[PDB]
């Protein structure tokens, strides 16, 4: 369609078929035929139009790529050239992070719509994930300020990583 | 920033070899084409700032800050220029020659990236505000206002003189990209508590903080109304521009600093709320409100979250029109019964049916109606403050509360009830004055649409 | 999903085009209500496609259509939950709607801002949609503010009159200090859940839950107008007619149990609150009962009434049954609304009349508005089989066989008994024994505005109970065994209300003088609540705000320690430098002694 | 207090009657009980006895208060009823008329043609009235709030204008 | 250009001007012009330099 | 009104000897 | 006392020119100053910036950032990886004091 299936899943689709039990007319049959007719139709010979205008103008836009610089970590200190280019990485991939959360969070709230009542056990693989990352982004970016950077992340990982050593050192 | 200040500087020949009968059309006129020209600004990028040159840069903070200023001072001259009907010819030059370098002084002054340049312009804004205010006020007590304008804004100002030289010669630049880099923790000591406080004390007299206010509720009364729109929409909001750049060299010492500061803001806003419901004066009712209002952004600058500084940013872009267009609003009926007692003139909304719509716009901003952006802004640091600390929801609750019967106060006893009898002249609302209300309302409305590019770099 | 979707956003994109239409100056205001009723009308039937879809395959889906704004890792999106309270809710609010609507074209007729109230009506209906469509909390907190301000313009409209502006400011007063909770809610959902969408507080179900949930169960206090919160609802009488209909049995008053009911998933496991709002649900039906028992101005009786059926919803409420508090609201909407026409037909027949005392022998000159009235009443009190008796039976049995507060029960039993008794007083003094009113006779219902409009709610009245309790899908395990006197309790209670209040209202008749009792004064001044918060409250804020933060403060104390004290010294500074002889021999004796102490103590010359 | 003894007693009379009116509801009820208060106050009607005249009063205000009703019935459109001040919004001042534009006065030629009549016997009676109302005052001004009638053809009563041109009750 | 309009292209050759000035201060800033790490290239057979 | 300007009250507090 | 002036009495603009629009005092100067502020003020500033403001391209980025997301969300997917690790910095590139 428009959207990667892999990044937004959606699980196989199960209408039953009518079965209808009463010898009454259904009235939502028939006012789907007429929805088909008055408004599906008309809307759609409109967009093929405007379809047939779009092929005769095709252009095209891309996605822009980044090559990858050397991180803070990599950077002389008091060194500004280089953490420019560091400290912008880092905010770029910051927003990108930022996204990553948002898709994982549309998938979650996306299962416990579809799911209804048996959503609490439906969506048990989706809650685990959203966890996971929602962990991984909190270590990441949780508690660094108004003044965020590179560098304030950077001590951020070193005082986690100093914890998680003497942690093993009790072992 | 020079495609923004020349042609600033060349609103004051066109004003001075003007026509005697067009200074008001052409300057109008010619403002409002550099108002259009500012949305260039908004080529913001998600990591790196707009840089112009060594001098002038510009980034999601300072650009809309921008766009409000030059977008008012269009406005300021509509506002102005019936009151200054009868003005001799060359001091109706001369004033709109103070508005025109007070922009000069305003545009230059946010998109300085040298700190030492920003407090230059800064305080170079003192000059044509203090001319404006003492020359072209109309009562006794104008010039007593702007001693205390002048007094406690440099009393401040002096000791940030002092600490920005001495980070200049410690830090070797004072430079914003090269402070972003070369920042480094500032440990507790004495010395460097007071260093803190000749950071923050100058811009903390210009929000006001509470305490240091009663400079304003002077100043914002005893000016004529362009003076009035531009102190409350874009002069308060120097100081809490300056607090939001200062504060990146500050840490980690505003974890406690922050602390006496936050005290007066929280509980000034709740004083200052109670203050407007027995004000008899009108002007002086909104002066407090505004008072109340840039509480809200003091705390959100000094908790410094992510959430909160997209919610000042916010507060300070909704505050300016609404504030300005209350101030507008007051005038026109000051115009008409010459006071500015509120209880005087009653019933309004029977004599003047549509100006009463803009009365209401106007109020429901003012209590932060959702979705409107002062919404928006409040509750944005209402959300960084109630992590924080989760007893702040009962202040800023209150506070909100306060502030729709002040609100609303103000509404129902100036438009509705029954008129006074003897009070006649009453006229119908003129077109300027619909319009001047208008341009208010419309871009504060719109901006709810796209409330994007007023959330500052933090979005 | 494509008819389903498609004509569930017509219906609200229908009611906003007489506002774009009134906006910009492209309607012929010949007959701006007409075309306004027109458009409500056809918005009735367009959400019924929805709901019938809903009904054949319970059908639901959420649309988020529009990508706001996104703050971090928060993306705000205009979303709209199509589901089971929405899709029944809707359409039973349009119809309501679309009664009131006629009814207020024959009301309002003679009031020259007619236009603007028919705008003032589609704005409160159309930031009432907004709140019950709402997926996430701030589209809901747009909503919530959103009636609250059409409520304070609406009830305000005569504008020239200070009860009116006192009134609609008490409005907006009570439901702020609700909203302290909403934004309370809000800041939880966002710090712990890091979210405001529903779908993510549902699936994350947070255990610890006691916090958003008060923040919640005040926002519904002020909201619906409960115990602590509720003067505001009878003042809200204040406005015309037309607008005590509607803010009484839609929009408004409702949504506070509308946003219970939304987080029902939460409650629902969360014994403490279901406790809370059980006792607050319990002292409002109880309280508000029992001063509707001596109210003599007929609108004041009926707001008590809806006062005290708000109270027996959250009531449901508190003993977990969301479904059946939300069946009451659908339910109630028809004869409450019904039952304010009628006594807007009466007062205006009766030149703006609205005590009861001067009311009576009604019966036989107004026929049509006695039915409806006798009608909406025994709908109100439970009759077997009419509209109101679908939800408040079910409620009543599901009460007295649950877990509970056994001081709630009671006082939930002894409220519906209540009911039967102000019921009864509106009917025998309105329509029963001789004319008490002036000699003037006007009375006239024979406009067919007035008669088509009560027809369809009084039509509603009798079967709509019916019609939605066999079409909405079950969603718990109704509770159908229980003793002969659980099952008969409210019917019971009830009759004998009507035999105690029949005998109350008999003996008015007899020639006996009663000084009044304590017990009376205080139903007939509202447990002097109003009379002691309003007076007190007030008086305190209002006097600090003056005397100590505004005089002691800012004009002495602020000038005192800073500017005036400075400004103080310097000037007597000045003068001890510059009181000067301008003699020779002082200035020069002065010289000497600053050389000495310049050596002697300073040792400048060292 | 401004009020004679005459004055109070019939007031309470009246309010009593009222108060009385709100308790009993039914009119046949009332006027049973009407007449038994009648009967009370002309039981003293003829006490001469200016002190225990008094007293009777006294005691008579402490009973109503006591026996008082807590909602008593209220005129709609008296101060305190449903209706008070609900046409407020709609009573415009006359001068109102004067700033209405001419395409909007040209629609009513026939009574702005009647108002500037008006508008005309205002000022020419203007200064008589000023006048008439100098030379009947005592000196130090006046020391009540009553008004002379014109005293002759032709003059119009002294403060005339806000009485005559008022709003109408129902004024929309 | 007539005696009642010249002075309406003050402000407009003030912003063309300023535009113009803007544009040779970036002139000046051309020390990493195609030498940064996150855009530095090749020049296409005709290009000159990669901004201007 | 008008725009307040100094009379000859205010004025005197600049003509004595000393302020 | 002294020699002063009286307070001039008040103007209503809309005595003479019934047609004012609040302006000026001349009708032909009072239309102009109308005209300036409803074009430039109404018909350029709002109309066409509300315009340019609608089709900003994309405002800091916010657009790349969620292509960028699901390209990496795809990939790692597909690889096994991890969504999101807990550290932003290579470990190795790290050395930590003691
Ligand atoms: C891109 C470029 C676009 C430029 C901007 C486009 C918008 C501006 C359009 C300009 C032309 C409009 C026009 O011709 O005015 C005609 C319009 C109709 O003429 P009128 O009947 O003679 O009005 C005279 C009275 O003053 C009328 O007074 P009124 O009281 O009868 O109605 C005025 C109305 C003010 O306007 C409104 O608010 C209408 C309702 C909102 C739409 O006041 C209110 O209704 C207050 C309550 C507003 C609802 C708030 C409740 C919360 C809802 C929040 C939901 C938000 C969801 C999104 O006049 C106006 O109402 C003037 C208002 C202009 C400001 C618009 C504010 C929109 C909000
Ligand atoms: C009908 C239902 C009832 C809803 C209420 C009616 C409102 C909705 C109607 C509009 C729908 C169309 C829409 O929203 O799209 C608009 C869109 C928002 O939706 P959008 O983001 O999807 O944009 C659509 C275009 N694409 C798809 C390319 C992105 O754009 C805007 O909102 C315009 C922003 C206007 C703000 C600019 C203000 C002017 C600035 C002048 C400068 C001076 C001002 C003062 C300075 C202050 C400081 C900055
Ligand atoms: C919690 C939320 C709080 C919200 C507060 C603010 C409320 C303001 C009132 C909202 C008004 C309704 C908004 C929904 C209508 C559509 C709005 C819109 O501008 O659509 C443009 C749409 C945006 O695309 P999207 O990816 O969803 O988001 C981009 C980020 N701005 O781009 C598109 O998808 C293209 C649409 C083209 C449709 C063409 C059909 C035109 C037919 C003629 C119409 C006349
Ligand atoms: C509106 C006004 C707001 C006012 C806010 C007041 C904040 C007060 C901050 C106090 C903390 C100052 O920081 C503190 O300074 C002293 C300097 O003597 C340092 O301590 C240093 O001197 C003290 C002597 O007193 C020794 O105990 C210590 O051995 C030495 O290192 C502390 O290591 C530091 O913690
Ligand atoms: C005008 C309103 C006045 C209201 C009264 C306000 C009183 C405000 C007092 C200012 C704060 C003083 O107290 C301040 O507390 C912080 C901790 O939070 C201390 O902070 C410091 O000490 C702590 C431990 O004590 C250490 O982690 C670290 O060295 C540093 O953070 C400051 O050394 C101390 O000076
Ligand atoms: C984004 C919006 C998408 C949909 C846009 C569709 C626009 C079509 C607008 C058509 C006219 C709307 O505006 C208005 O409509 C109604 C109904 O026709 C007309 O109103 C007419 O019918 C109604 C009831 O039938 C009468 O009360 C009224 O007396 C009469 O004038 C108005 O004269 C017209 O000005
Ligand atoms: C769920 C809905 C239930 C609805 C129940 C409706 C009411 C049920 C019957 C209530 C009691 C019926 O009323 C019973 O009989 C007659 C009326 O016929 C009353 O008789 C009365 O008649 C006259 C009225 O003209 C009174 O002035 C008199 O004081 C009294 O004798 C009795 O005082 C009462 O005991
Ligand atoms: C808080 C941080 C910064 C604070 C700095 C404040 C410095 C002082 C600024 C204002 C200086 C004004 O200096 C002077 O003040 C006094 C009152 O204060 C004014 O004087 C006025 O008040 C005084 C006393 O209240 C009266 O005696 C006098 O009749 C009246 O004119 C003078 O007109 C003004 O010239
Ligand atoms: C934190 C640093 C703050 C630095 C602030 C800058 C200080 C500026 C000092 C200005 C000093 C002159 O300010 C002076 O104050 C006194 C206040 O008594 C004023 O004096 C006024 O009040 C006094 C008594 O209250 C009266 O006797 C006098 O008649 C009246 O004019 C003077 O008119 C004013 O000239
Ligand atoms: C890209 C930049 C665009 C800048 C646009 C700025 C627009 C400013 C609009 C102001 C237009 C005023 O243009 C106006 O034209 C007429 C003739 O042409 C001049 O001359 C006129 O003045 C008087 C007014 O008293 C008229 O009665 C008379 O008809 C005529 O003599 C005016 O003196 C001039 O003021």
């Amino acid at each position: 369609d428009s959207w990667d299936k892999d990044v937004y899943p959606e699980p196989p689709r199960r209408t039953p078929a009518p079965s209808p039990q009463t010898s009454l007319p259904n009235p939502i049959t028939y006012l789907t035929k007429a929805f088909d007719l008055l408004v599906d139709r008309p809307v759609t010979l409109v967009r093929e139009f405007i379809e047939r205008q779009h092929a005769k103008n095709k252009y095209y836009y891309y996605h822009r790529e980044f090559r990858r610089v050397p991180d803070i970590t990599e950077c002389q200190e008091k060194d500004v050239l280089c953490m420019f280019e560091a400290e912008m990485q880092w905010r770029r991939d910051y927003k990108v992070d930022q996204e990553i959360v948002n898709i994982i969070q549309e998938r979650l709230k996306a299962c416990q719509q579809r799911e209804g009542e048996s959503h609490r056990q439906n969506c048990a693989k989706e809650l685990e994930q959203f966890t996971q990352v929602v962990k991984a982004y909190q270590d990441r970016y949780h508690d660094l300020g108004a003044h965020y950077s590179a560098r304030k992340c950077l001590a951020k990982q070193k005082q986690r990583m100093l914890a998680e050593r003497k942690a093993a050192k009790e072992a | 920033m020079l495609k923004y200040i020349i042609p600033t500087i060349m609103l004051m020949p066109l004003t001075w070899l003007s026509k005697n009968n067009m200074i008001w059309v052409n300057s109008t006129a010619h403002s409002l084409l550099i108002s259009f020209t500012s949305l260039l600004l908004m080529n913001q990028f998600g990591d790196n700032s707009l840089n112009f040159s060594l001098l002038f840069f510009s980034d999601s903070l300072s650009t809309p800050l921008l766009i409000l200023t030059m977008w008012l001072l269009p406005l300021m001259l509509m506002a102005s220029q019936h009151h200054l009907s009868k003005e001799n010819l060359t001091r109706k030059k001369l004033f709109i020659t103070m508005l025109i370098s007070l922009q000069l002084f305003l545009i230059m002054t946010f998109t300085a990236m040298e700190l030492i340049l920003f407090y230059i312009l800064f305080e170079a804004t003192l000059v044509p505000t203090l001319i404006i205010i003492t020359r072209w006020g109309n009562q006794t007590e104008r010039l007593n206002a702007g001693l205390y304008f002048l007094f406690y804004t440099l009393a401040g100002s002096l000791p940030l003189l002092v600490a920005l030289i001495y980070i200049q010669n410690t830090v070797g630049s004072l430079n914003f990209l090269m402070l972003q880099y070369w920042v480094q923790p500032v440990h507790n000591s004495w010395s460097n508590v007071f260093m803190w406080l000749a950071c923050m004390m100058a811009f903390m007299v210009k929000m006001p903080l509470y305490g240091l206010h009663l400079w304003l509720p002077k100043a914002h009364v005893e000016a004529p109304i362009a003076g009035s729109m531009v102190l409350a929409a874009v002069l308060l909001k120097l100081g809490g521009y300056g607090m939001l750049r200062i504060t990146l060299i500050l840490n980690p010492m505003t974890d406690f600093m922050a602390y006496p500061f936050i005290m007066l803001s929280l509980w000034g806003m709740i004083m200052t709320s109670s203050i407007c419901l027995r004000q008899t004066d009108l002007k002086s009712l909104i002066a407090y409100s505004s008072v109340s209002h840039m509480a809200l952004v003091i705390v959100a600058i000094l908790i410094q979250t992510p959430w909160s500084y997209m919610g000042a940013t916010a507060l300070m872009i909704a505050h300016g029109l609404t504030s300005s267009m209350l101030f507008c609003l007051a005038n026109s009926n000051y115009e008409r019964i010459h006071s500015r007692t509120m209880i005087l003139a009653r019933g309004l909304q029977t004599l003047l049916p549509l100006m009463a719509t803009w009365w209401l716009l106007a109020s429901l901003t003012n209590l932060a109606l959702p979705p409107t952006i002062n919404l928006i802004g409040e509750l944005f640091v209402v959300m960084s403050t109630f992590s924080w600390s989760n007893i702040t929801i009962i202040l800023m609750g209150v506070n909100m509360v306060i502030t729709a019967l002040y609100s609303l106060y103000m509404l129902i006893m100036t438009q509705r009830g029954k008129y006074t009898y003897h009070i006649n002249n009453i006229s119908p609302s003129f077109t300027r004055e619909n319009a001047l209300m208008s341009l208010h309302i419309l871009p504060l409305l719109l901006l709810t649409l796209n409330p994007k590019i007023i959330l500052g770099p933090l979005y | 999903m494509n008819m389903f979707s498609s004509l569930s956003l017509v219906t609200l994109l229908l009611l906003t085009m007489p506002i774009m239409m009134m906006s910009f100056n492209t309607y012929k205001p010949s007959n701006y209500p007409l075309y306004v009723k027109t458009a409500i009308s056809y918005a009735f039937i367009t959400s019924m496609i929805p709901t019938m879809m809903f009904i054949h395959s319970g059908q639901e889906l959420i649309i988020s259509n529009w990508h706001w704004l996104t703050i971090q890792t928060l993306k705000l999106s205009l979303s709209f939950k199509m589901d089971y309270f929405s899709m029944m809710f809707i359409p039973v609010a349009l119809f309501v709607t679309w009664s009131i609507m006629e009814f207020s074209m024959w009301y309002m007729y003679s009031d020259p801002n007619i236009n603007k109230f028919f705008k003032y009506l589609l704005l409160f209906l159309i930031t009432m949609l907004i709140l019950v469509t709402a997926n996430n909390l701030f589209q809901l907190f747009i909503g919530w503010e959103g009636v609250g301000i059409m409520s304070f313009l609406l009830i305000g409209w005569w504008y020239g009159r200070a009860d009116a502006n006192t009134a609609a400011l008490q409005a907006i007063l009570y439901n702020r200090i609700g909203d302290i909770g909403f934004i309370l809610a809000m800041a939880w959902f966002l710090t712990n859940l890091n979210t405001w969408d529903l779908q993510q507080i549902f699936m994350l179900n947070p255990s610890d839950s006691n916090m958003p949930l008060i923040g919640l169960a005040l926002a519904a206090t002020g909201k619906s107008a409960q115990f602590g919160l509720h003067p505001w609802l009878p003042s809200a009488m204040e406005g015309p007619t037309p607008v005590s209909a509607l803010l009484h049995s839609s929009t408004m008053v409702v949504a506070g149990i509308f946003l219970l009911i939304r987080f029902y998933p939460l409650t629902e496991n969360n014994k403490y609150i279901q406790s809370i709002t059980l006792c607050l649900g319990a002292i409002t039906t109880l309280f508000t009962a029992m001063c509707a028992l001596t109210q003599n101005d007929i609108k004041k009786i009926i707001a008590f009434s809806t006062s005290s059926q708000l109270g027996l919803m959250m009531v449901t409420i508190g003993i977990n049954q969301p479904y059946l508090a939300f069946l009451h609201i659908c339910t109630h909407a028809f004869f409450k609304a019904m039952l304010f026409m009628c006594s807007g037909s009466i007062i205006h027949s009766l030149n703006d009349e609205q005590d009861i005392r001067k009311m009576g022998g009604l019966f036989k000159a107004m026929p049509f508005t006695t039915t409806a009235l006798i009608v909406g009443s025994l709908a109100l009190t439970g009759m077997p089989f009419l509209t109101g008796f679908y939800s408040k039976d079910l409620i009543i049995e599901a009460a007295n066989t649950s877990y509970t507060n056994a001081w709630a029960l009671l006082m939930t039993l002894i409220a519906t008994s209540f009911t039967a008794i102000y019921s009864t007083r509106i009917i025998f003094f309105a329509l029963l024994g001789q004319p008490r009113f002036p000699t003037l006779v006007n009375i006239n219902e024979n406009n067919p505005l007035l008669i088509n409009s009560i027809k369809r709610l009084l039509i509603g009245s009798l079967f709509a109970g019916y019609i939605i309790s066999n079409n909405i899908p079950p969603t718990t395990i109704p509770q159908m065994t229980m003793p002969y006197y659980l099952k008969t309790t409210a019917l019971i209670v009830t009759i004998l209300g009507f035999i105690l209040a029949l005998e109350i209202s008999n003996m008015t008749k007899n020639l006996k003088y009663h000084y009044p009792s304590n017990a009376f004064k205080f139903s007939t001044l509202l447990g002097y609540f109003p009379t002691i918060m309003h007076r007190l409250a007030p008086y305190m804020n209002l006097s600090m705000s003056q005397k100590s933060a505004s005089s002691l403060l800012d004009l002495i104390w602020l000038e005192a320690i800073l500017p005036k004290t400075i400004s103080l010294a310097q000037m007597k500074a000045s003068t001890l430098v510059t009181n000067q002889k301008g003699l020779i021999k002082l200035y020069f004796l002065s010289f000497l002694i600053t050389i000495l102490i310049s050596m002697i103590l300073f040792n400048f010359h060292e | 207090a401004y009020l004679t003894h005459q004055q109070k007693v019939l007031r309470l009379y009246k309010r009593a009657l009222r108060h009385l009116e709100s308790w009993c509801i039914h009119r046949d009820k009332y006027r049973y009980f009407a007449c038994l208060l009648r009967a009370r106050f002309d039981e003293h009607k003829n006490e001469k006895d200016m002190v225990k005249a008094t007293q009777l009063l006294r005691e008579a205000e402490e009973e109503f208060w006591h026996g008082q009703h807590p909602q008593p019935y209220i005129f709609p459109e008296s101060p305190g009823g449903t209706s008070y001040e609900r046409y407020e919004c709609y009573k415009v001042p006359e001068w109102c008329l004067d700033d209405w534009h001419p395409s909007e006065k040209a629609m009513y030629p026939d009574y702005f043609a009647k108002r500037e009549q008006w508008k005309k016997l205002r000022r020419e009676s203007w200064e008589r009235e000023v006048k008439q109302l100098q030379e009947e005052t005592p000196v130090g001004g006046p020391r009540t709030e009553a008004l002379p009638p014109a005293r002759k053809q032709g003059d119009l009563p002294p403060l005339w204008w806000h009485i005559v041109t008022r709003p109408r009750e129902r004024p929309m | 250009v007539v005696r009642d309009h010249w002075v309406h292209v003050l402000v407009p050759m003030g912003f063309v001007f300023g535009y113009y000035l803007d544009r040779k201060n970036d002139e000046k800033l051309t020390a990493f012009r195609n030498k940064s790490l996150l855009y530095k290239r090749e020049l296409k057979p005709n290009e000159e330099v990669t901004w201007k | 009104a008008r725009q307040w300007q100094p009379d000859v009250e205010w004025a005197e507090q600049y003509g004595g000897a000393v302020m | 006392r002294w020699q002063e002036d009286p307070e001039p009495e008040d103007e209503n603009l809309y005595e003479k020119n019934p047609d004012s629009h609040g302006y000026d005092k001349d009708p032909a100067v009072d239309i102009w100053n109308m005209r300036v502020v409803f074009f430039f003020g109404f018909s350029i500033v709002l109309v066409l910036g509300s315009t340019f403001v609608a089709y900003l391209p994309d405002y800091r980025m916010q657009e790349w950032a969620r292509r960028e997301a699901e390209r990496l969300v795809k990939y790692r997917e597909a690889h096994g990886l991890p969504i999101m690790e807990s550290n932003c910095f290579d470990p190795s590139k790290i050395q930590l004091p003691e």
